[PDB]
């Protein structure tokens, strides 16, 4: 049963200040009298976090429940019963149910057909969802419960893990601080994205009580937490909020002494992914490679260059017929985002036992005198049972393999000399007998035969990587160049975040990137275009928090190192730019030194 | 004649000169270069070779810090005896020899 | 690639005035600055 | 590298020590400066003749 | 582990499993059968000097 | 006043406090609990990860040593400068300025 | 009485002694000789050794 409320007055929701209110506890350990440092997913201190009133007003939307909730509750008479979490709230997906009635907790996951508005209402009437077809797990708990209850709540949802954290307080939000504790670990393993909290209405039609709610959302974050003497969480310190705080959690302590500190390094973040790839797209021919009725033996193994083609390898790896499809010097998956040249596929056929020869550093018989794989070998060797094409009932021997042989071959070698082998003290003198023998010897392929000596074709795909101009790519396409912005690009295969700047250095035409002393990319020549781009870091510095102590003010100062004002109570100095101190031509002792002869004090905070 | 002040400034020059060209070693790793890594590998093995890469870095950069502590001490030594010299040669007659 | 050089607190002038503030003591008072008023 | 950062998170406080002990060679060397030439109070000035 | 077990004077919230100490090692643990708070002091160590 | 003691308390037992801080790092493992690591993973990558343990620990002790060693030598020479002291502005009346 | 000059000695010719004896260390390596690691073992786990 369902029902619509029509009654509503609109007004949009509120915002208000998270002051130091949604820190839980981390973890289900004991700590006393310590400060431990978490990256947790957290709510940050004075956050904007969106408030809800219940007063006409019945405020119930649905909101996204992005990485994790704080859901607050200026609360008297209980109106707040539960919550409900999921992705469509319908019975195409599976939905979360938290309750509380008159008489106990109830937590449910089923599929449940929700209503659009959905409520509760002695209490007798109960309309929140119309049906629930597949139910999976229930869970029943002890009851969780002037405006006198502050009921803070945090919800989390990590690797299938839906983490409830309670506190209860009795009392816009107070000031002030108040510890989670951990409340209900859920084993639910489901996808939730999307939250409703679920009211009750008062009938005498209808009338809510005065109520108010808060909703916040976790973003992933490191706090300095203090444990008292009793092991009950006191004060935090949000590392991010504020250059005071990020030195009180640098310095793992909650007061500073006067001074300057070397706190974190201020990096400027990059805006948009571009992704620069040749334009010409042909359809690269691994269907002549892969498809063939016909390969060659493995002492006369094919090799095919592939070049100046764009290469799907996702059709390879989805396909199930290939018993092995294993890569060395690659991932798998990645072979559709990178750009490659030196490509040769390499056909032949051997034993099912022998596919584990064809590998870097093996011992075997046609790793040493057929075909050698050097120990920086980087592609991927493909292997798939062949019985139904390259068998016979009365023997296949067209593939042939060298069985003896004077020496090792050396790595993508091939022999195709058909002399005879001198096996003992005798010379042969090119004509059979004793100790005399043909090094070429058939295979007696047969249907019959069990796993281990059934044919398998092996391809084996050798690529060089980055050290060259490319011709094979993946599928990715090309995006446009934006000059001089902070960005994370990829030029064939090459990652990087910097700025991408117009440059004066005369290339040669074979040349194609370019090396610092430390050997990473300083410059790149851009495929479809055939620019030059320089390759500059994006602005970074060492941030420098001035303070007094924290006895005397919480006032702060930062000095950014070694960059100019111009790209971040403004004053440059030689030592960088310092932001929140004011330049007095006074001459004063040093009392905090900035450096090139500036030196800080508090009187505010002046530079001098 | 000024030998020693341009020692200095040669070593400190040379050991940051020294710590940028250490980012050029593989480390015994496929690659120099992290983005190839992790371009390249999936994480259960780019975790190994990027660990290769941060401890030979890491390596690298304790090596320059324990250096740069030991030149400190030497320089620290030569100020406390310029501050001692400053004090009896400049500021008093002294009658130590040499 | 995250090497900086942090300036000295004192400049090449201020230096140069201490030299010179020094120079004039041990010049004009001798030795009796070091040790008390000029 | 985000990613390498998050690594790198796994080996403990090594940056902060690294960190640490040149900050200390560097207000070390402000200290050596001001030992050696900041030994008088009063900034002399020497006659016009 | 091993160590000493004695009993603890440390009030656990009753969430709380384990316990660590300023270094963040394990010195607390409580019983999973009866439901009380052992603190857990290492064996004694010393360096034998001749 | 007496920064410079507190400082040489401070540095000590910032030093300790690191190295025993140490202890509670993955340095690229599953666990920093060499207990989880035997109760976990079988003995072929059950060595792997206590070897990386125990590298990363060998790492973070000769890092504290080496430190020490340089403090030591800092402390060793203000002692020298202290019985120095302690011979000729105690034991005598020096002539040398400041 | 020449105990200082002795133990200059003596410190110098220990650690070159100990350095001489951390060779005959494997480190986590099935063997401390590079030789045998090249015969024992192919070259993917050898050049790791
Ligand atoms: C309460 O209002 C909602 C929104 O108008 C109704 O939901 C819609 O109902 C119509 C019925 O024909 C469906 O076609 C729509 O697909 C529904 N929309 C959504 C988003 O589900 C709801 O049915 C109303 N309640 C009752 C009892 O009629
Ligand atoms: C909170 O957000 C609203 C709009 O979403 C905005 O108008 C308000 O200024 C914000 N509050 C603060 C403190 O930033
Ligand atoms: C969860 O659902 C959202 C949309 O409801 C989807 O974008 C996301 O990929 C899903 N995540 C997982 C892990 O299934
Ligand atoms: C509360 O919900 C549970 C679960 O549906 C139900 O068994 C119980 O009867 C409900 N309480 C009342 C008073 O209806
Ligand atoms: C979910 O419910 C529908 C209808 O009740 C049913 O056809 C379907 O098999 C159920 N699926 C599962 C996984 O229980
Ligand atoms: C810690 O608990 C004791 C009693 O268990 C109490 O006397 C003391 O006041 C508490 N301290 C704090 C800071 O809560
Ligand atoms: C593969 O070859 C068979 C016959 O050899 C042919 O029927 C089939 O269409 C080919 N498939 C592709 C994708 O080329
Ligand atoms: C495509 O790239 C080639 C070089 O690989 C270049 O010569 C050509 O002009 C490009 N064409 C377009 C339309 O960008
Ligand atoms: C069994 O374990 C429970 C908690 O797990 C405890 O409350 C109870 O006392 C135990 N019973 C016995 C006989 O040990």
């Amino acid at each position: 049963q369902c029902v619509n409320l029509t009654t509503r007055t609109q007004l949009p929701p509120a915002y208000t200040n998270s002051f130091t209110r949604g820190v839980y506890y981390p973890d289900k350990v004991f700590r006393s009298s310590v400060l431990h440092s978490t990256q947790d997913l957290f709510l940050p201190f004075f956050s904007n976090v969106t408030w809800f009133h219940v007063i006409k007003r019945f405020d119930n939307p649905v909101l996204p429940f992005n990485d994790g909730v704080y859901f607050a509750s200026i609360e008297k008479s209980n109106i707040i019963r539960g919550w409900i979490f999921g992705t469509t709230l319908d019975s195409k997906t599976q939905s979360l149910l938290i309750v509380n009635n008159a008489t106990n907790v109830v937590i449910k996951v089923c599929e449940f057909q929700f209503c659009n508005d959905p409520f509760l209402d002695m209490e007798s009437e109960f309309r929140v969802y119309s049906s629930a077809n597949n139910c999976t797990f229930e869970y029943v708990s002890q009851p969780f419960l002037n405006f006198k209850n502050l009921r803070e709540f945090v919800f989390k949802n990590i690797d299938g893990y839906f983490k409830i954290y309670s506190k209860h307080t009795p009392i816009d939000l107070p000031q002030g601080f108040s510890a989670l504790e951990p409340l209900v670990d859920l084993p639910i393993g489901i996808n939730i994205t999307r939250f409703q909290t679920l009211l009750a209405l008062h009938r005498s039609g209808w009338t809510a009580g005065a109520a108010a709610y808060y909703v916040g959302y976790l973003q992933p974050r490191t706090f300095l937490l203090k444990y008292n003497e009793n092991g009950t969480i006191t004060d935090a310190v949000d590392c991010a909020l504020d250059p005071l705080s990020e030195t009180k959690c640098t310095l793992k302590s909650f007061t500073v002494e006067k001074g300057i500190y070397q706190t974190s390094n201020f990096r400027v973040q990059p805006t948009e992914s571009i992704v620069r790839f040749p334009n010409i797209t042909n359809l690269c021919p691994f269907d002549e490679v892969f498809n063939a009725t016909r390969f060659a033996s493995v002492y006369a193994w094919n090799r095919k260059r592939i070049s100046n083609c764009v290469a799907d390898y996702s059709v390879l790896y989805n396909l199930a017929p290939f018993f092995t499809f294993k890569c060395y010097g690659v991932s798998p998956t990645k072979l559709n985002d990178l750009c490659f040249t030196n490509v040769y596929a390499d056909s032949f056929v051997i034993r099912g036992d022998e596919v584990r020869q064809i590998a870097p550093g093996q011992t075997g018989n046609i790793a040493d005198y057929n075909y050698k794989l050097p120990d920086d070998f980087t592609g991927c060797v493909i292997a798939w049972n062949s019985n139904k094409l390259d068998s016979k009932v009365s023997g296949n021997y067209n593939y042939l393999y060298r069985l003896f042989r004077k020496s090792n071959l050396k790595p993508f070698e091939r022999d195709i000399s058909t002399e005879i082998y001198q096996a003992g003290n005798k010379p042969c003198n090119g004509v059979a007998g004793f100790n005399c023998y043909f090094p070429l010897r058939s295979y007696s392929f047969r249907p019959t035969y069990g796993v281990g000596h059934q044919p398998y074709r092996v391809v084996v795909l050798s690529f060089e990587l980055l050290h060259a101009p490319a011709t094979v790519c993946g599928p990715k396409k090309s995006t446009n160049l934006v000059k001089n912005k902070c960005v994370n690009f990829n030029f064939n295969g090459l990652k990087g975040t910097g700025v991408l700047t117009e440059s004066n250095k005369k290339f040669l035409p074979f040349q194609q990137f370019g090396r610092d002393i430390a050997d990473t990319t300083d410059a790149v020549r851009d495929p479809q275009t055939l620019e030059i781009l320089d390759i500059t870091p994006c602005s970074f510095g060492g941030v420098s928090v001035i303070t007094p102590g924290t006895n005397t003010s919480n006032q702060v100062a930062v000095l950014y190192q070694g960059v100019n004002c111009t790209e971040v109570n403004v004053f440059q100095t030689r030592a960088g730019c310092l932001i929140g101190a004011e330049y007095v031509n006074n001459s004063y002792e040093c009392d905090i030194p900035i450096g090139a002869g500036i030196c800080a004090s508090y009187q505010s905070i002046i530079a001098y | 004649a000024l030998g020693k002040l341009q020692d200095v400034v040669n070593h400190n020059a040379q050991a940051l000169n020294t710590l940028v060209k250490q980012l050029s070693s593989k480390f015994g790793a496929i690659s120099s270069v992290l983005n190839d890594i992790f371009s390249r590998l999936d994480p259960p093995e780019a975790e190994v070779q990027i660990d290769r890469l941060i401890t030979g870095r890491l390596q690298s950069l304790q090596t320059y810090v324990t250096q740069q502590l030991i030149r400190a001490a030497e320089i620290r030594a030569s100020a406390n005896l310029a501050a001692t010299k400053m004090s009896e040669c400049v500021l008093g007659q002294s009658k130590r020899v040499d | 690639k995250g090497l900086t050089v942090l300036p000295p607190l004192l400049t090449d002038e201020m230096i140069a005035q201490y030299t010179s503030a020094l120079l004039a003591g041990t010049i004009t008072s001798g030795w009796t600055f070091g040790a008390g008023p000029a | 590298s985000t990613e390498c950062s998050n690594l790198l998170l796994q080996y403990g406080s090594f940056c902060t020590q690294l960190k640490r002990a040149l900050t200390g060679i560097a207000v070390e060397q402000d200290k050596n400066t001001q030992e050696v030439f900041a030994q008088v109070k009063q900034i002399y000035k020497t006659p016009p003749i």
